């Protein structure tokens, strides 16, 4: 009747489940780190060489040549110091002045440092120790014979006209360099194949790093999702200490051991239940994925924390902590749980959902517009009109930045 | 066949109906095996993760 | 299209309809002088499916059953957690209004205060009952309809001059129940067929011309689906439309 | 300090002079109380004063009394800062509090709470207001704006208004030239509304109207002063719906049975 609020409807909190959620929101790698750092005191809580082959790593390959090259002790020291602060791309990390300071010799000067670098500038490969790469591509072209045409045009452009090509400003470039029409592009292309980051070329090899935590294998539609068994932590109750407590003459001390053990059993069961709740949540998510992942991120409905926590009895904070730093390997592959949710929109697909791979493939088509110039946001809007889903140019710029696409008047290139 | 012109129009009509039936039946069966096979074409393999 | 249902062979039904059509692009208030058990709602529909914003919201919320004085304040709004015991205004009606019109049934009972609050709406329409929230307007049109005697209200002063005026922009007299007699035979058979079909009654009993005459005799002021209601009565009187139609039920209180 | 004349139309009676006096008042911020026909020059006058309120004056805090239900009308009245009244949370500032400096767009609704009346009396007390549980008074400011549509002195003799309802009210009065009285821009504002009406109708050409219509227009009472006629005008526009096609009649009283 006469509405309002009226009295109706305390105790003591503890951070127990709170610390547990701190673990769950924390990633399982460091979460297991704590799990070990936890189970340590809880006593009831459970060839050498193979192939053994060394490698060059490039800089030592440079040193191999330096050893065969004639060099003095100060020359060897300067070259070695130059080698010490070297980047993967093969450009010089520190300037010549920093190298002169590192040599710490008044006899060592910038000119001697430059001479040492130049004698070692193009030994292997061309354009090593690029030193703010620019003269590096210059030395690379200089290595090429002048018999190659348009070498002069490319050289004049690289001399002091890097900015004109930086914005892809072909008209301003032609107006400045007086470069030939439809021919200066030839010098540009000869410059384009100039082995940039040539030192980056040596580096090629890596091992694998992604942890499948849950596995949905699309088992006969509506994937049979399953976590990783070995990755799931588990303790073993000290049954010896369980039998070392009651019979303890201090039946008090031993039964208290039993009580602490029972409490830890509760803790472990709660963690397992956290895993299982995450698992049933994963069942709902996999029901979603049998269409979304199967239709890919393009046909994916944006979901919310509210939406998922509604399907469960889990609290919104409960889920919000539960999935933090979680990733599962699927038929698609290893995919992060934090990636699962997405913001919805005002598109005229009849509904609200997220751009995602739609935005990515939109960037793809905008690039796929005539390679002369990047497609503007109006192109995206028309593409969406064809898609029948509402998208806006501010929204287009947003989704493009999400796909990290180049700007419309920055990605224009000579076809 | 003139769509059962009616040469006997009795069993020839009947036989013609049956034959067109089997003909479409084979057309469908062929297309069906074709579709199953074509699905198998791009059916796709299981690589490691 | 209201299925074109409720056919009124009274070319005045058509004429009303034509007025409606002229009103259809039109976006201003309208009264429908309806009848007891007449069916202003269905025609208002027929309008809404034809609305200038026919794609617009079409809600039916009348304050005739406004048992709560506060059901109003709601309909005018609520601050989020206004009073308390609640989260936010349940704003559905206020929702339909923006991107819509206003339709009500039997506007007689309104608290006069409620009414003139509606007045402060129609001319301007602030975010209302909103517990101090800043104003806000619903792109809201209107339509009115009742079986009451407007002069009776005027004598009652029931509609304020600002109210009676700015409230009203068109008047749609439902023909009297007996006014649309040829229409009566028409939509009567319309129901007859509609019933014989949907009932899946294996045969259609048809109609006894004597029953037809008796039915026409029914002043039947209520006919909204009160036509359909007496129709269901008569159908049960037949019980089954297999036989030709003669069993016509009007007054069902009678035992025996 | 601008025009914002808006659709303030049809003042060829001394309603022009009415506006003039309104202007004479406009600089002063003291209590405003007026009088006149509801839905008829009235809230337009309100707009008029809202323009008279400096554009930079502030929120034209509209006060619509036919609302407020019963009780916590009190809440937003005195205020509500405590718990158990308006969802608690922050001190909910009432529409009364919503106006700080704003328009006391008092509407003469003639609702029952002279309880309210006394409250507003304290609203108009010392420039101050205090909330529900409102632990302190707070000296408040707002422009004050009332009007009328009926016999306030009679209701005083009728006792119907709190005597002080009027006693605190109405530094002076401001009435309206009735439709039975104003009667001057008849054809004028008639055409103005007609222009708007055809334009919305996008009617290709101004129908024109016969003089029989204007003779009726003189004959008509127009009890609703401004709109009732205006509604009538738009109604003629509709019932005709023809371009350049000169009118010879108008649409007002659809309660008139059809022939
Ligand atoms: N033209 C019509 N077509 C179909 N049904 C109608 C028509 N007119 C009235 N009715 C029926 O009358 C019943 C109540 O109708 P009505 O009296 O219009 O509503 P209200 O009580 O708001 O006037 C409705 O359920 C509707 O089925
Ligand atoms: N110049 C005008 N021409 C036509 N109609 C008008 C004119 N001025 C006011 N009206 C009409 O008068 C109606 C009531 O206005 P008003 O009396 O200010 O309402 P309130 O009761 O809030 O004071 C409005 O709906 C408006 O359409
Ligand atoms: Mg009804
Ligand atoms: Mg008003
Ligand atoms: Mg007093």
């Amino acid at each position: 009747m006469k509405q309002g609020l009226q009295l109706r409807l305390q105790l003591a909190m503890t951070p127990q489940l709170q610390q547990a959620i701190r673990l769950l929101q924390l990633s399982t790698l460091e979460l297991q780190q704590e799990l070990q750092q936890a189970l340590e005191s809880n006593p009831l809580l459970e060839l050498p060489v193979y192939q053994g082959e060394t490698t060059q790593t490039l800089q030592d390959y440079l040193m191999w040549q330096v050893e065969l090259t004639p060099f003095t002790d100060t020359d060897r020291a300067i070259a070695t110091s130059i080698v010490d602060a070297v980047d993967d791309t093969g450009y010089l990390t520190i300037q010549i002045e920093d190298i002169v300071d590192s040599i710490g010799d008044d006899e060592i000067g910038l000119e001697e440092v430059e001479a040492v670098l130049k004698r070692i500038q193009r030994f292997d490969p061309v354009g090593v120790a690029a030193k703010d790469l620019r003269d590096c591509l210059l030395i690379q072209l200089s290595q090429f014979a002048k018999e190659t045409p348009w070498l002069e045009e490319a050289r004049l452009i690289i001399s002091d006209h890097l900015d004109l090509l930086a914005n892809h400003d072909f008209r301003t470039l032609m107006r400045v360099t007086r470069l030939k029409e439809e021919v200066l592009k030839e010098a540009v292309n000869l410059i384009q194949s100039l082995d940039p980051r040539p030192g980056q070329s040596i580096q090629t090899s890596e091992p694998e790093y992604v942890i499948p935590d849950v596995l949905v294998r699309k088992v006969s539609g509506r994937w049979t999702v399953e976590l990783n068994a070995d990755s799931i932590p588990r303790l073993k109750i000290n049954q010896q200490y369980a039998a070392m407590g009651n019979s303890a003459r201090n039946d008090a001390d031993g039964q208290f051991i039993r009580s602490n053990l029972q409490e830890a059993r509760w803790l472990i069961k709660s963690l397992e239940s956290r895993n299982d709740t995450l698992l049933r949540v994963s069942r709902c998510i996999v029901e979603q994925q049998q269409a979304f992942f199967e239709q890919g991120e393009e046909y994916m409905k944006p979901m919310v924390l509210a939406d998922i926590a509604q399907a469960v009895e889990m609290h919104e904070s409960t889920i919000s902590r539960v999935t933090t730093q979680k990733y599962l390997h699927s038929p698609r592959g290893i995919f992060e749980l934090k990636y699962f949710f997405s913001s919805h929109v005002n598109t005229e697909g009849g509904g609200e959902a997220s751009s995602t791979a739609i935005r990515a493939l939109v960037k793809k088509l905008i690039a796929a517009e005539n390679p002369a110039k990047p497609l503007s946001d109006s192109k995206l809007t028309s593409m969406l009109s064809e898609q029948g889903i509402m998208v806006a140019r501010r929204t287009v710029a947003k989704y493009r930045e999400s796909l990290s696409i180049p700007p419309s008047n920055q990605r224009k290139q000579l076809v | 066949r003139w769509l059962e012109l009616g040469l006997t129009d009795e069993e020839k009509q009947n036989q013609l109906e049956q034959l067109a039936e089997q003909y479409d039946e084979l057309k469908h069966e062929f297309e069906k095996k074709l579709e199953a096979k074509r699905r198998k074409i791009t059916q796709g393999d299981d690589l490691a993760p | 299209e209201y299925k074109d249902n409720l056919l009124g062979e009274a070319n005045s039904f058509l004429e009303v309809l034509e007025q409606v059509s002229h009103l259809a692009p039109l976006d201003k208030p309208v009264l429908i002088i309806g009848e007891r058990g007449t069916g202003k709602e269905l025609i208002a529909s027929r309008l809404h499916y034809l609305s200038s914003r026919w794609q617009g919201p079409f809600i039916s919320l009348n304050c005739a059953a406004l048992n709560e004085n506060l059901l109003d304040s709601e309909l005018f709004g609520h601050e989020a957690g206004a009073f308390t015991g609640a989260q936010k205004r349940h704003p559905g009606r206020f929702e339909r209004a923006d991107g819509g019109t206003l339709f009500l049934d039997e506007l007689a009972t309104a608290p006069m205060m409620v009414q003139e609050k509606l007045l402060r709406v129609i001319e301007y329409g602030e975010l209302e009952r909103v517990g101090g929230s800043q104003p806000l307007q619903v792109n809201v049109r209107l339509v009115c309809a009742t079986n009451a005697d407007l002069p009776a209200m005027v004598n009652e002063g029931t509609f304020r001059a600002d109210l009676l005026d700015r409230l009203a922009f068109d008047v749609v007299q439902l023909p009297p129940l007996r006014e649309r007699e040829s229409d009566i035979m028409l939509m009567a058979e319309y129901f007859a067929i509609q019933m014989c079909r949907e009932i899946k009654l294996p045969l259609f009993p048809g109609f006894t011309e004597r029953a037809r005459e008796t039915l026409l005799n029914y002043r039947w002021p209520g006919n909204i689906r009160e036509l359909k209601n007496v129709v269901e009565r008569s159908v049960y009187r037949h019980g089954t439309s297999d036989y030709p139609l003669d069993d016509i039920i009007i007054d069902p209180f009678k035992r025996r």
